[PDB]
């Protein structure tokens, strides 16, 4: 065997946070465009059979609150899970709507010892946010 | 007994220490190109293909315009990080 | 064409 177990009774969870208005406190702009992302991500992963879960405009304590619910939840009859980050941020940050949240700290929620019922599945992350502020000229 | 950092897979929509691209209309590049490529691959690829395909799509088929010469013309690479202890299908 |  080579390839991860997919056969389990439910694809699994795709937990998508999807972030547009922020605090006028934090100076950080609305995101043009967020929903679009949501609503395409939505679609495609309901059509692998994930049990979909679209979260807006979370705070950052909303957001570790969220993490810490859904790893202490039962994933046994699950194949993987799936988490979306659609927001703005930096390297090893991302941004909830009143302030940074470090990605490794949501991420620790779901490893081994954290997560039991996930160990051995794939644990995705995808993350739509910026990681720093270079630009890439290109070339050719 | 494995490690607790493995299985896991993080797909950044750009490269470590850049700006990402994002459409006021359209969506962000990495996103609409992700899930264009799983629509069509989740069926015939391994995970890891269908990722690469959208590096490829992202950074060809796309590039920023700006009237402010600083972020015009730029380009994105995403960047995927795996510690995936197997291979990936959606079937 | 915004960043994020």
């Amino acid at each position: 065997d080579n390839s991860y177990k997919m056969d389990y009774p439910e694809m699994g969870l795709c937990i998508i946070i999807n972030n547009k208005n922020f605090h006028k406190s934090t100076g950080m702009t609305s995101r043009s465009g967020t929903d679009v992302d949501a609503a395409n991500l939505r679609e495609t992963f309901r059509n692998l059979k994930y049990e979909v879960r679209n979260k807006n405009d979370l705070t950052r304590e909303e957001i570790v609150e969220l993490m810490r619910d859904v790893s202490k939840e039962d994933h046994s009859k699950r194949s993987s899970f799936v988490c979306v980050l659609l927001s703005h941020g930096e390297e090893g940050i991302i941004f909830g709507t009143n302030g940074p949240v470090d990605l490794k700290k949501i991420t620790n929620f779901f490893r081994g010892d954290r997560c039991r019922s996930l160990t051995g599945k794939p644990k995705l992350f995808i993350i739509q946010a910026c990681r720093g502020t270079e630009l890439d000229c290109g070339i050719e | 007994k494995i490690p607790v950092e493995a299985d896991f897979l993080y797909a950044y929509s750009t490269a470590p220490g850049y700006y990402s691209w994002r459409n006021s209309k359209d969506g962000s590049w990495f996103i609409q190109s992700l899930c264009a490529m799983l629509k069509q691959y989740a069926d015939k690829l391994e995970f890891m293909h269908i990722l690469t395909r959208v590096n490829r799509k992202v950074a060809t088929e796309f590039e920023s315009f700006s009237f402010d010469a600083t972020f015009h013309a730029k380009k994105q690479i995403p960047c995927i990080v795996s510690m995936l202890t197997k291979e990936l299908y959606f079937y | 064409d915004e960043v994020x």
